[PDB]
């Protein structure tokens, strides 16, 4: 009875030269009970990406919520919300739940479409943000990606070496982890294309 | 299974270039009733040896009893007992280690820290330190209680690491040690003003100081503190 | 109520080679959010080419240590002279840690030396004494930073050849003590930085036929 | 762990996963969870790691001292009750151990014994013990029958394991293959999961749930 | 805490040490418990420095709103205030409080307020941890219509040992005086009440 | 209330769920059916804590049948979902949430594809091929992994479910009664008698 | 407790109590035990200076350990009793622990080993 | 955490260490915790780290609507007001423990708040996991009539000490100060004596490692 | 462990025991047989605690043996019951007791009479006509109290006893998995393989 580790999952997050990635396992399950391999942690809004995991109904829950308050920022506002905005308007959203929260570790990415500047940042169940450089780590398997990133990362990786550190950050990372795994994606993002790439992983 | 009933608070020590120095005040504690101001928490053990010790003052004198008895039983049938098999500081140490955590395994411990400093035959310095659970290590700097969070980020300025012990002299490191134990009276709720300092070095031997004082005590800036955010007056 | 054990922090590396074996560990002692020892050693030589390293509750691991040093002091006495290998040995500490199954030694504790073969070893037990012959382990309190990213660079796990298809596995091979050696600093440099309890200094005691090496590095003291 | 053993025509099937775990810490993928305790005897391991190894490495002992002072192998009858009478004198101080003894006599024939903690012991043609028990049976219990070939029951034991190593968060790593006949034990290899899996759902079209 | 006030001819000496703790911890070894609610009406806190401010604070609101209306609160008034507060509030505080002011029909006037949220009036009153160590020597010393040298010296030496037995009381010794002359602060060293 | 199975075919969706009702050490009823229809081409199976699950089926069924009658439309089994998962999630932090799991098996007629949803109690919804709930799920995925193919027929489907079945009456400690197997498709629900 | 070695070593190497217990054997009546190709026949003398007996209740000669194991001695009939008995408890101990009958070699071979004990345990001929 | 405050001759200083934790773990290696509740009103923040984020804020934001409402400089007792009254009601249930410092039109000052709303004034505070450290510090080296100098130096020191000895703090130091007649001086990364070394290999992969199963290209436009 | 029962009837004592072993969510047997003959014409049925069951009616079987060997005599079941008895009377009372319930159904030989002892873990001794241990009685008692006669045959108990399984297998919660029947006579013991 620990919501924050009843589904499992991963989510990281890594900047590199003019670009930035971030990656998910696709694992849901109820303790040990693998349930679905198909369960996508990252989702977008305009040209921000956010990733979730932690408790999967709230996971879903704050996708269907940012997704309603990123729609009416763009209506009122006329242009796309950028990810610094957006990092603000999660930890606003998280603790305004402060004295009954939600159970998620979520992760912003993306790039700025006015500075052109590569943007990470992670928060804390109660929205508390954690802004850095070089990587965001969230989920059951964080101390696991904290390990891999802060070895094998390196500052302004082209966009294909970029692939290969994060990917190989989570694979290892979730091997070690039961909750985790079950199947990845990498999302590549550049100024003006995304390329999304499923890994092939250990299915146990 | 214990509770600790009458207390002694910190004991600070570390090591200077030709030996080591420890101290601890005079307090026996009963909770917060300040109850026993005449203490002796620093026991020698020949003249090469000083066991600091804190945690429950019973526990503290069945240990004396324990380091007297040792030194009765080294003399047995030992021609060399005031030279070449006299005691040292380490194996003073492993014996109570041992006790220490003998005692942790069957649960009924001596609640306890304890730093045996001293000199050994060949001239170096030793300082180690063992509790109520066994556990051992040891520093150039080693402190108790609230020692450990005071004392130790003073004392590790003036020693911060093996090559800092020869350049650190006994004024400096007596210094660093009064002044250490100064800090403790202003923001140690179980501490007095009163205690003893020892120090064992290769040289000149044994030095066992008693009724020291903290002084030099900065409370003036008291006077002009009124309430507690808005009043004036 | 009286609680027994302790956490006195830290984290232990074993890798094995061709030829040789690496066990590391990093030197700082603490309890709680205090700093007990900068440099207190955890990595023991026990003779006969076996180093050892029980990393946990430290008055645990320095029992245990003794008493397996003891243990091949009276292998010799028992067994004239005879050299304790290091299978031997495991099978030993395992009876050593079930036996106080019912009070444990609350450590993970890591042997490494040279199999009967000449060949590197590296040993890992759990609290109770379940063991296990690996190329490569972690132990402590960083061990699930550390270990993820040797099964990578140890193992090549997860590697596959460039242009295969994700259908060709990197080969194993053995690595260079050169390489290894790079390998344990980056991963207590890692640890150090992510793990609170991590810190101060790194000793490496590295095992080959002609016997004991040591080295040691400083580590990050904040 | 996920641990199974079943009876059929050619003998006896043994195969088990490799995974050990601290909660959700997978500690380790290459573990041994059979004991060959004998040529002609095997014993399956699962529950408290060192409960099982010291337990069963100490079965062994006795089952020699047997031999050597009864001049006849054990029967596997006698070595799976000196297993549970062993954990019986120790019920309530919180061993947890999940064992199968397995192996061939002349008198007894192919035989399976499950072996518990807290002094179960049952004769039996298929036993699956372990966190994946049940997705082994799933497998196992839908695709067993008596007259099935060593081939395919060899196959059938391993595709079980793989069931349960997918499915079974706290089971995985690689699946240990063993067939028990009258001529003694022979072991079928170490599986690795990482490339068992692509190769059996490429091959046989099965696990249709996962993004191939 | 250790804290006390004591009416005497000219009017009321309030007295304080300026021990704050967290455990065994000394957070605050300069604390000033002796707080303004009026100009001739203060109080010594013991308790929760958290809960006693917020009461303090909330007391100084009530009688400077008093005062705009009615002119000055007696010092009866101020204690009632406090008493209202701490009573229907004793679920939820931590809170022992000395009320003392001085009125120049009824002179110096001392009131007590426990956990409970009763009120005593008093020639005298001690509270805090370290007053369980001095009932004794403050009864058997203190007189009536003391002067303002002899009522010094008599809450000097009682607090001094207070200090010195009780290891969640000490640092400085603060007092404010009370009398038609207007208000008076005083402090005392350790060095000077330690060695009393 | 224990087992409730899901199964999603080529041009079906089939629900299995268990007729039993127990209550302390008394088999109350064995005729029990686990399911409300919430539209022409939706159907939801329910299993969970006694009371609350028909309680909330249907409040749900009462919920979708009037959007029909607004909107004289049906909803699609996506949308059906979707607002079942919404109406879990606020359930989870109410003061006495809902413990109720369910099925949702559906056939989408814009989109002439059968679909099956699998929501458990705090809201948390995936889209599957077949799904389960309760101890079910620990030996019907496995031999699901196994057996299933997504291009089978309707009576594939209920070969496939009788193993399903089997291996439950097998290996499960409580007598749950059989099941009442219900399809789902283009022509609307109906119940298999003879299982 | 009674610690007395009576058992022990002569100037000979021999250990009289031992042989003079084969004496005591030598007394008691005669038994004998044939074996044929399927079968076991232990016959047993019954000295005929008692008359008077009451054969039905008299303890018999021969002795069953188990079902399929029989005992026959010759010398004290009174120890003879304390062998029995504790060669009867052992063959069950047998079934309960190996689930197998006892051996006819294996119940021999622990009958000659409490015999063994005997002779060099202190306090006991 | 470790955060302190100095008063000096012509103002006051406040420092504060970069590390945040989540149990052993280092999350963030250089967080600011020198918050701006307005321009010559700052805020050391130890404790529940959304906590005094938010509550930092919140008062921060009231204070500039007050400011604008009075059409005058906020002070610091305003602030100091505002936070303990919010604090108290929440009865220490948001865990921000706060230094609070500035200087306004009545001159300088130098506050701390803890969660439950109690406050204290002193000449020299600290707070946080790293305070005992720090506090040996400025009771050994504290002195009455500081320079500006003499108070980042003393202040910075403090930090130090909490960042070496205190296993809860780390990296790297923070200033503010806020002097009388001039404008607030925000020292970020004043110092930072815990840089990173360099790693003893590049583990940049060969490209086509990682085995892919699918790709595509996402529509982020319109 | 969970269904045993007993019926006396004129000639002969029918005990009926379940064959299900299981252990949380699997049933690890279907076969298993939860008796020991302790005599030749005296039989104990045993239900409770894992391992203890086993262990227990084996340590008795072995005593009684050596008993029939020591004194080539056949213990009465009265004097079977009694030593049982007083052996789960010790137990209960020592550090850790034997958690098993047990019938004892017995032919005595020399009173020409069938005889049927029911004793549980606390070492509660009673003769009865019908008997069973956990769950069960709450249904078969109140059955057997209706159709149960004195003077029944051994075919009229079989029929009787089906009538006990058939209200078992209806209202009980768990899937026992049927029983294995042994009638207890003056010619001995004996299986029926059909049930
Ligand atoms: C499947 C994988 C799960 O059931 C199998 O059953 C395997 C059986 C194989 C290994 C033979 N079981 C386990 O992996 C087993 C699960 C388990 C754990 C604890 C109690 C019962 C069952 N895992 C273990 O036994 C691990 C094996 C280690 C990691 C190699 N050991 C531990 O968890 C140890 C010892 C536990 C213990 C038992 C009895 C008394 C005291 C302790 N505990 C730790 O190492 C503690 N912990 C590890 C993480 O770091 C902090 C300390
Ligand atoms: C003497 C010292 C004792 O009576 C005086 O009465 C003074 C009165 C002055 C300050 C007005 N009292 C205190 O110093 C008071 C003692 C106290 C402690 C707890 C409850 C009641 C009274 N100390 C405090 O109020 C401190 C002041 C802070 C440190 C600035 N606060 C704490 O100790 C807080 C109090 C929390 C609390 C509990 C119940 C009601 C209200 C508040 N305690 C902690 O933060 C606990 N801390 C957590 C970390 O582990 C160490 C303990
Ligand atoms: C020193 C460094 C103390 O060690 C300082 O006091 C700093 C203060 C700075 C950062 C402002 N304190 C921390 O860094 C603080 C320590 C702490 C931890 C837990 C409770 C109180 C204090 N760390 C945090 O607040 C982190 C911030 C992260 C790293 C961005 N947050 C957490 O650790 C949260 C705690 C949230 C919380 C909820 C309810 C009451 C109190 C705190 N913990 C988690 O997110 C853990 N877990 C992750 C998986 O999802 C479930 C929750
Ligand atoms: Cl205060
Ligand atoms: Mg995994
Ligand atoms: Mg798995
Ligand atoms: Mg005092």
């Amino acid at each position: 009875s620990d919501p924050s580790s009843i589904n499992g999952g991963i989510v990281v997050a890594m900047t590199g030269k003019d670009c930035v990635a971030i990656a998910c396992d696709l694992r849901l399950g109820s303790q040990s009970l693998g349930v679905s391999n198909k369960f996508e942690k990252i989702f977008h809004y305009g040209h921000v990406f956010l990733g979730i995991t932690g408790l999967a109904t709230d996971v879903t829950t704050l996708n269907e919520m940012f997704r309603y308050k990123t729609n009416l920022y763009k209506l009122k506002e006329e242009r796309a919300i950028e990810p610094e905005t957006f990092t603000q308007l999660v930890s606003s959203s998280l603790y305004e739940r402060r004295f009954g929260p939600y159970f998620v570790g979520p992760v912003v990415a993306g790039i700025n479409s006015k500075s052109g500047k590569p943007f990470i940042a992670g928060f804390d169940l109660i929205g508390c943000i954690d802004e850095a450089k070089d990587f965001i780590v969230s989920g059951t398997a964080s101390d696991q990606l904290f390990g891999m990133c802060e070895s094998l990362y390196e500052p302004n990786l082209e966009p294909e070496d970029l692939f290969e550190t994060i990917s190989q950050a989570l694979l290892n990372a979730a091997d070690r982890d039961a909750l985790s795994g079950w199947g990845a994606v990498v999302y590549i993002i550049k100024k003006d294309e995304v390329v999304k790439r499923y890994l092939k992983m250990r299915q146990d | 299974t214990q509770q600790p009933i009458v207390t002694g608070t910190s004991v600070i020590s570390m090591k200077y270039d030709n030996g080591v120095i420890i101290a601890a005040d005079n307090l026996g504690s009963y909770g917060s009733l300040l109850r026993f101001n005449g203490v002796e928490r620093l026991i020698p053990v020949g003249d090469n040896t000083v066991v600091g010790i804190s945690g429950d003052i019973s526990d503290m004198q069945h240990i004396e009893r324990l380091l007297k008895d040792l030194v009765t039983e080294n003399a047995y049938d030992n021609p060399l007992a005031d030279a070449e098999e006299a005691l040292e500081p380490s194996y003073i140490f492993e014996y109570l280690a041992t006790v220490m955590y003998q005692r942790r395994s069957k649960m009924n411990p001596l609640w306890n820290a304890i730093i045996v400093a001293g000199v050994q035959s060949n001239g170096d310095q030793f300082l180690r330190y063992v509790n109520l659970l066994g556990v051992t290590y040891s520093s150039p700097t080693l402190a108790t209680g609230f020692g450990a969070h005071m004392a130790n980020p003073l004392l590790r300025k003036v020693v911060d690491r093996e090559s800092d012990i020869p350049k650190t002299t006994v004024q400096v490191a007596e210094e660093a040690i009064v002044n250490a134990m100064r800090v403790l009276y202003y923001r140690d709720a179980r501490s007095s003003r009163n205690f003893s300092l020892a120090i064992i070095d290769k040289n000149t031997g044994l030095t066992f100081k008693k009724n020291l004082q903290v002084e030099n005590m900065k409370w003036d800036f008291a006077k002009d503190i009124k309430g507690y955010g808005t009043q004036k007056i | 109520q009286f609680n027994p054990y302790g956490d006195n922090g830290g984290t232990i590396l074993g890798i094995a080679g061709e030829d040789f074996a690496v066990l590391a560990g990093d030197t700082r002692n603490i309890t709680d959010y205090s700093i007990n020892s900068r440099y207190e050693p955890k990595v023991f030589d026990c003779g006969d080419n076996i180093v050892m390293s029980a990393n946990g509750f430290a008055a645990d691991g320095d029992a245990l240590v003794k008493r397996f040093k003891n243990s091949v002091k009276w292998y010799h006495f028992d067994h004239n002279d005879k050299k304790l290998s290091i299978n031997s040995a495991a099978r030993n500490i395992q009876h050593l840690l079930y036996g106080k199954r019912f009070f444990p030694y609350y450590v993970h504790t890591i042997i490494a030396g040279l199999d009967e073969d000449g060949k590197g070893a590296v040993y890992s037990f759990d609290p109770v004494g379940s063991y296990e012959r690996e190329q490569c382990r972690a132990g402590g309190a960083a061990a699930s930073l550390i270990m993820p990213f040797l099964d990578n660079q140890v193992n090549f796990k997860n590697q596959y050849e460039p242009g295969t298809n994700g259908k060709v596995k990197k080969p194993l091979k053995y690595l260079s003590v050169e390489e290894v050696i790079k390998l344990v600093r980056d991963s207590f440099t890692s640890a150090t930085e992510r793990h609170i309890q991590v810190g101060d200094g790194l000793e490496i005691l590295i095992v080959t036929k002609d016997g004991v090496r040591k080295e040691f590095y400083e580590l990050k003291r904040d | 762990t996920t641990t199974l053993a079943f009876r059929f025509q050619g003998g006896i099937i043994v195969a088990v996963d490799s995974r050990a775990t601290a909660g959700n810490w997978v500690a380790s993928q290459t573990v041994k969870k059979v004991i060959e305790i004998n040529p002609f005897l095997l014993g399956t391991v699962a529950g408290g790691a060192a409960d099982c190894q010291f337990w069963e490495t100490w079965l062994g002992s006795q089952c020699r001292l047997h031999e050597l002072r009864e001049k006849e192998r054990i029967s596997v009858a006698a070595a799976s009750k000196i297993l549970s009478n062993l954990v019986y004198q120790y019920k309530g101080a919180g061993l947890s151990m999940g064992t199968m003894i397995c192996g061939y006599t002349r008198k007894e024939g192919p035989t399976i014994y499950y072996v518990d903690s807290d002094g179960t012991r049952l004769k039996g043609d298929i036993f699956c013990v372990g966190s994946g028990q049940t997705f082994a049976y799933g497998v196992l219990d839908s695709n067993y029958k008596w007259d099935l070939s060593v081939e395919d029951a060899l196959y059938l034991g391993k595709r079980s394991i793989l069931a349960a190593a997918h499915r079974d968060a706290y089971s995985g790593g690689s699946v240990n293959l063993y067939h028990v006949t009258e001529d003694g034990w022979i072991y079928h290899g170490n599986h690795d999961v990482g490339e068992l899996f692509w190769k059996v759902k490429e091959e046989e079209g099965s696990f249709n749930n996962v993004i191939g | 805490t250790s804290i006390m006030a004591v009416t005497f001819k000219d009017g009321v000496i309030l007295g304080a040490d300026s021990r704050t703790t967290t455990g065994a911890y000394i957070a605050n070894r300069v604390t000033d418990k002796l707080t303004r609610v009026h100009d001739k009406i203060w109080c010594c806190r013991s308790g929760s420095a958290a809960d006693t401010q917020a009461i303090a604070d909330i007391v100084q609101y009530h009688l400077e709103l008093y005062t705009s209306q009615y002119g000055t609160p007696s010092t009866e008034t101020a204690a009632s205030v406090f008493k209202e507060l701490c009573y229907e509030n004793k679920d939820n505080l931590t809170a022992g409080i000395i009320v003392a002011g001085y009125d120049d029909k009824n002179k110096g006037e001392v009131y007590t307020i426990p956990l409970g949220g009763s009120v005593h009036k008093l020639p005298y009153a001690i509270a805090g941890s370290g007053s369980t160590f001095i009932y004794g020597y403050c009864d058997k010393n203190f007189r009536e219509n003391m002067s303002k040298e002899e009522t010094v010296d008599f809450i000097k030496h009682s607090l001094s040992q207070a200090i010195k037995w009780d290891g969640s009381s000490g640092g400085v010794i603060r007092m404010v005086v009370l009398t038609a002359a207007g208000v008076e602060r005083l402090i005392f060293y350790p060095d000077e009440y330690e060695q009393l | 209330m224990d087992i409730i199975l899901g199964i999603r075919v080529q041009d079906s969706v089939i629900l299995a769920s268990s007729k039993a009702v127990t209550r302390g050490i008394s088999v109350l009823k064995d005729s029990d059916d686990k399911t409300r229809q919430l539209s022409p081409h939706t159907l939801m199976s329910f299993a969970g804590e006694a009371g609350d699950t028909v309680q909330f089926a249907e409040y749900i069924q009462a919920n979708i049948q009037l959007y029909s009658i607004r909107e004289d439309y049906e909803l699609s089994p996506q949308a059906v979902s979707s607002f079942v998962r919404q109406e879990l999630a606020k359930s989870i932090r109410s003061r006495r949430p809902y413990q109720v799991n369910v099925l949702i098996g559906g056939y989408d007629k814009k989109k002439n594809k059968p679909e099956l949803y699998q929501i458990d109690y705090l809201g948390t919804k995936v889209e599957l091929p077949y799904g389960a709930h309760g101890y079910s799920g620990f030996y019907t995925f496995s031999l699901l992994d196994h057996h299933y193919r997504p291009d089978m027929t309707t009576e594939e489907g209920l070969d496939l479910l009788k193993l399903c079945v089997q291996e439950l009456e097998k290996r499960m400690p409580m007598d749950f009664k059989g099941v009442i197997v219900k399809i789902v498709d283009k022509d609307g629900i109906r119940q298999v008698d003879d299982f | 407790g009674y610690d007395r070695a009576l058992s022990i070593f002569s100037p000979d190497g021999h250990i009289f109590q031992v042989e003079y217990a084969l004496e005591a054997v030598k007394r008691g009546t005669c038994a004998v035990g044939v074996k044929g190709k399927n079968c076991v026949v232990l016959g047993c003398e019954r000295r005929s200076t008692l008359k008077l007996q009451d054969t039905r209740i008299t303890p018999s000669k021969v002795s069953k350990i188990d079902s399929h194991v029989v005992l026959s001695f010759s010398g004290l009939n009174a120890d003879s009793r304390i062998l029995i008995e504790k060669a009867r408890v052992e063959a069950q101990s047998h079934r309960l622990t190996l689930e197998d009958p006892v051996t006819v070699e294996y119940l021999t071979r622990y009958v000659a080993g409490v015999q063994q004990r005997y002779t060099q345990s202190g306090g006991v001929r | 955490t470790t955060i302190v405050g100095v008063k000096f001759n012509n103002g006051v200083v406040i420092a504060a260490d970069t590390r945040s934790t989540q149990g052993p773990i280092v999350a963030d290696k250089n967080c600011a915790k020198l918050h701006r509740i307005s321009p010559k009103i700052w805020c050391a923040g130890a404790g529940t780290a959304a906590d005094t984020e938010a509550v930092t804020q919140l008062i921060g934001s009231n204070i500039e609507l007050h400011s604008l409402y009075t059409s005058r400089e906020p002070r610091v007792v305003s602030a100091l007001q505002m936070l303990k009254q919010h604090l108290f009601k929440y009865q220490g249930h948001i865990g921000a423990y706060l230094i609070v410092a500035g200087v306004d039109p009545t001159g300088s000052h130098l506050f701390s708040i803890h969660a439950h709303g109690s406050t204290d004034v002193g000449y020299y505070l600290s707070l946080g996991s790293g305070s005992l450290a720090a506090m040996a510090v400025l009771e050994s080296h504290w002195k009455q009539d500081l320079t500006k100098e003499e108070a980042i130096k003393l202040a910075s020191d403090a930090i130090q000490a909490g960042i070496w000895n205190d296993l809860g703090s780390g990296s790297n130091v923070d200033v503010c100060v806020m002097e009388i007649g001039k404008d607030a001086e925000y020292l970020r990364n004043y110092l930072t004596p815990n840089v990173r070394e360099e790693k003893q290999k590049s583990y940049k992969f060969p490209r086509g490692t990682t085995a892919v199963l699918k790709e595509s290209i996402v529509n982020i436009c319109d």
